[PDB]
C-alpha cells in the first residue's frame, strides 16, 4: 500500500482519487490519502470550490516514486511533486499517520472498478500522450485539446492521443475505396493495430485512457478520442475474437462508472447506434448493449 | 458550404466548378417472373457532370455490364460516380481540373470526398437547390447514345449549344432548368412544346431546337405555364 502525502490544503477544494472523491474546507488539517494500492495506474484530480470550471489532475505510479501534493499560491493550484529524498519521505509519510490526518483510499475488496477501468493503461504510455518527460507523473485538465484537434495550439500542452481519420489516405487504400470505407478491417487491423499500437493491449490502453480524461476532466477531445477508436472497431468487419470479448468487458465499467446525469455530452448518439445496432459487431458487445438499453435507453 | 439562392451567383464566376448528377447512373425495370415474383432488369445509365460557366457536359456512360455479379447496386452505383468523377478530374489538365464539386444528392459526399482524397484542395460540396438534372434523360440526343452505348464510353456535349453567343451563363442556366424541370414534370407537354414547329429544327451538333431570340421568349414563358399548371394539378391549388 502506498501513500501521497498533502503538504497542506490552503483553499477549499474536492479532491479525487481514482473513482472516490472527499470534501476539503479551507486550510482544514488534510495530509494526503494513504493506502493506495500498488500495482495500477492511479490518477488525483481538483476542483476547486471557487472554480468549477477546469478540473485538473495527475496520473502516476507509486511503483516509479515517492508523490506528494503541494498548493501552489503563485500557480493557484495543487501541484505533484516527486521526493528524491526516501528517507525524508517515509518520515513525513510516517508522522501524518501517527497524527491520522490522512483519508484511507477506500476501496471495498469486492470491488474491480478500478481494476477493470484501468485494466491495460500502462504509465510509460501515458507519458508519450502527455509529453513533459521532467516528471513522472503527468498533468492533464479540462481545457487542455488534442493533437487533431490542434490540426483543425501550443504543443507542450497538448494531448498526443493517435491520430485517427476515416477519411484520409492512411485509412483508405487506394483502389480499395469503397471497401475500405464501409469495412474499416484493413485500417484497424494493418495500420493501426499491426502498424502503430502493435498490439491491442496497447490500443485499449488509450481507449481506456481517453475514457477517463472525458469523464474525471470532461476533456471534450478525449472524449473524441474514445468514440473514434470504439468506431473504428465496431466499423470492421473482421476483429479477432478476443478484442471483441475484451472491449465488451471495457465499455460495460465505463457505462458502468459513468455518472448519469453527465449521459447527454459524454456519449455521442451517433457511434453508439451505429456499433450497438447497424455496426459489423452490433451483435458482438451483449454486455455494453445491456447495461446501456437499461440505463440509458433515451439515447437510443 | 452547402449551394442555396443567397450564393448561386457563384455558379457563374471564373472559379472553374462541375456539378455531379448520380440519378441516372443505375437505372432499372421492374418485372414479374414466371413464378410471379418481382426482378430488376437494369439499363444502361449516365452521370451528368455539368460545368454550369461554359455549357460542357461530360456525359459519363455506364454499361449494364459494370453491374454484373455485384449486390447492393444502389450503393455502388455513388462509388462508380465518384470514381467516374475523379478519374475524369485526373484525365483533365491541371488548369482544367474544377475547384469545387457540388453533388446534387447528399449521399454523393462521402464517396466523392473518399475518392478525391489526391485532391484535398477540391471541395466537395451539397446543394439545397432542388435541381433537375435527372430530367437530362428526357434529351432526346442523350438518352439515344447513352441507350444505344455497346461499352462504357464518355461522350462530350455543350448543353448550352450556342446560347452563350448571345446570352450570359447566368441566363443560359436559368433556361436550361427552366426547360429540365417542365421536361420532369410533364414530359409529353414539354416536348410538344419545343417541338411543334417543324419549321425549327435541330442543329446536327445541337441538342435544342435553333429559336431565335424572340421564339425563346415565347417557349420560356410557354415553359413557365406548363409549370404552374403541372403544380395545381399536383395539390388542388
Amino acid at each position: 500500500m502506498n501513500t501521497v502525502p498533502f503538504t497542506s490544503a490552503p483553499i477549499e477544494v474536492t479532491i479525487g482519487i481514482d473513482q472516490y472523491s472527499f470534501n476539503v474546507k479551507e486550510n482544514q488539517p488534510f495530509h494526503g490519502i494513504k493506502d493506495i494500492p500498488i500495482g495500477h495506474v492511479h490518477v488525483i484530480h481538483f476542483q476547486h470550490a471557487d472554480n468549477s470550471s477546469m478540473r485538473y489532475g495527475y496520473w502516476f505510479d507509486c511503483r516509479m516514486g515517492n508523490f506528494y501534493i503541494q498548493y501552489d499560491p503563485k500557480d493557484g493550484l495543487y501541484k505533484m511533486m516527486e521526493e528524491r529524498d526516501g528517507a525524508k519521505f517515509e518520515n513525513i509519510v510516517h508522522n501524518f499517520k501517527e497524527r491520522q490526518m490522512m483519508v484511507s483510499y477506500p476501496k471495498i475488496d469486492e470491488d474491480d472498478t478500478w481494476y477493470n477501468l484501468t485494466e491495460f493503461v500502462q504509465m510509460d504510455k501515458i507519458r508519450k500522450i502527455v509529453r513533459k518527460d521532467e516528471n513522472q507523473f503527468s498533468y492533464v485538465d479540462s481545457s487542455m485539446t488534442t493533437v487533431q484537434e490542434n490540426e483543425l495550439s501550443d504543443p507542450a500542452h497538448s494531448l498526443n492521443y493517435t491520430v485517427i481519420n476515416f477519411k484520409s489516405r492512411e485509412a483508405i487504400r487506394p483502389g480499395h475505396e469503397m471497401e475500405d470505407f464501409l469495412d474499416k478491417s484493413y485500417y484497424l487491423n494493418t495500420v493501426m493495430l499491426q502498424g502503430i499500437f502493435k498490439n491491442s493491449s496497447n490500443y485499449f490502453g488509450e481507449l481506456q485512457f481517453a475514457f477517463l480524461n472525458a469523464m474525471f476532466f470532461g476533456n471534450y477531445g478525449s472524449s473524441l478520442q474514445w468514440h473514434a477508436m470504439i468506431e473504428l472497431i465496431c466499423s470492421s468487419a473482421t476483429v479477432p475474437k478476443h478484442m471483441l470479448d475484451k472491449l465488451d468487458e471495457i465499455l460495460y465499467y465505463q457505462i458502468k462508472t459513468l455518472p448519469e446525469q453527465y449521459s447527454d455530452i459524454l456519449l455521442n448518439e451517433r457511434v453508439w447506434n451505429i456499433c450497438l445496432y447497424s455496426s459489423f459487431q452490433k451483435n458482438s458487445l451483449h454486455n455494453t448493449e445491456k447495461i446501456m438499453e437499461n440505463k440509458y435507453p433515451e439515447l437510443l | 458550404g452547402a449551394m442555396n439562392s443567397s450564393n448561386y451567383a457563384e455558379l457563374f464566376n471564373n472559379d472553374i466548378k462541375l456539378f455531379v448528377d448520380d440519378t441516372n447512373v443505375y437505372r432499372v425495370t421492374v418485372h414479374k417472373t414466371f413464378e410471379g415474383n418481382v426482378a430488376t432488369k437494369a439499363i444502361n445509365g449516365c452521370i451528368f457532370t455539368l460545368n454550369p460557366k461554359t455549357g460542357h457536359l461530360f456525359l459519363k456512360i455506364i454499361h449494364t455490364s459494370v453491374w454484373a455479379g455485384q449486390k447492393r447496386l444502389s450503393q455502388l452505383a455513388k462509388w462508380k460516380t465518384a470514381e467516374e468523377v475523379s478519374a475524369l478530374v485526373r484525365s483533365l489538365p491541371k488548369e482544367e481540373q474544377p475547384k469545387q464539386i457540388i453533388v446534387t444528392r447528399k449521399a454523393m459526399l462521402d464517396p466523392l470526398e473518399v475518392h478525391m482524397l489526391d485532391f484535398p484542395n477540391i471541395a466537395i460540396r451539397p446543394t439545397e437547390l432542388r435541381l433537375p438534372f435527372s430530367a437530362a434523360m428526357s434529351i432526346d440526343k442523350l438518352s439515344d447514345v447513352v441507350m444505344k452505348a455497346t461499352e462504357p464510353q464518355m461522350v462530350l456535349f455543350n448543353i448550352y449549344d450556342d446560347w452563350l453567343d448571345r446570352i450570359s451563363s447566368y441566363t443560359a442556366f436559368s433556361r436550361l432548368t427552366l426547360l429540365l424541370r417542365a421536361l420532369k414534370t410533364n414530359e409529353e407537354s414539354a416536348k410538344m412544346i419545343l417541338l411543334s414547329d417543324p419549321t425549327i429544327t435541330i442543329k446536327s451538333y445541337h441538342l435544342w431546337p435553333s429559336f431565335t431570340d424572340e421564339q425563346w421568349i415565347t417557349i420560356e414563358s410557354q415553359m413557365r405555364d406548363l409549370i404552374l399548371t403541372e403544380y395545381g394539378r399536383k395539390y388542388n391549388v
